[PDB]
């Protein structure tokens, strides 16, 4: 979706070797909006957000509103056509299809990880958008460690250090005994 | 004859030549290493100071 809102002003990339650069724009640049529509406001009449980037062969480019367009995708899908709502609906809908006695626990305990979460800006505007969403009285907590990327990784480390863990492996013989479908049974 | 005086400042240019370019190509690279490491740490600075920014 960058890729394609950056024709609006004047830099076209196609080919694939291009789509890292273009990512790599949004790593560096891109920052999601505590609200919308005044920021969206305020860039097309001030001039503080435009910034600037180097490209692989000089030619500087400068992004002005596109830097939290980009982002907002996550918390409004209908840029793209999707169906679905935002990452901030679909949490509180897989909230309220809990039990009503998890709801207050999980409100307070939420958790985000995973790469695209690290964007500056983001654990602000999830609070935001879930205290719109959740009844007031409750405490809403979003956790969101510094090392994000590597949380899997690490969670991953963890379980491979446990020693209850030693008997949940799938041994080979299993697998010569019962084929490649083992992993479907119990045996995760 | 005349023709020695002449090969004698002929061949003392072409090394001369030759280390003056070398110098000045090393020169450049070493400018051009120091530029990208200000501009890193001109990086480094701005990106502290957008992340922060006051929270």
């Amino acid at each position: 979706y960058l890729m394609k809102i950056l024709t609006e002003r004047g830099y076209s990339f196609v080919t694939t070797a291009e789509r890292e650069i273009v990512r790599d724009i949004k790593e560096k640049l891109c920052y999601v909006a505590l609200d919308f529509e005044n920021e969206m406001a305020t860039a097309a009449s001030s001039s503080s957000l435009e910034k600037s980037y180097e490209l692989p062969d000089g030619q500087v480019i400068t992004i002005g509103n596109e830097r939290f367009r980009c982002p907002e995708t996550l918390f409004q899908p209908s840029f793209i056509g999707m169906e679905s709502a935002g990452i901030h609906e679909t949490t509180y809908n897989s909230i309220m299809k809990c039990d009503i006695d998890i709801r207050k626990d999980l409100y307070a305990n939420n958790v985000l990880s995973g790469g695209t979460t690290m964007y500056p800006g983001i654990a602000d505007r999830m609070q935001k958008e879930i205290t719109a969403l959740a009844p007031s009285t409750m405490k809403i907590k979003i956790i969101a460690p510094p090392e994000r990327k590597y949380s899997v990784w690490i969670g991953g480390s963890i379980l491979a250090s446990l020693s209850t863990f030693q008997q949940m492996w799938i041994s080979k013989q299993e697998y010569d005994e019962a084929g490649p479908s083992i992993v479907h049974r119990k045996c995760f | 004859d005349k023709l020695k005086e002449a090969e004698t400042r002929a061949e003392f240019a072409e090394r001369s030549v030759t280390k003056l370019e070398k110098s000045i190509d090393d020169l450049e690279d070493e400018l051009y290493a120091q530029k990208l490491k200000y501009k890193a740490i001109s990086e480094e600075l701005d990106h502290a100071l957008n992340d922060m920014t006051s929270i």
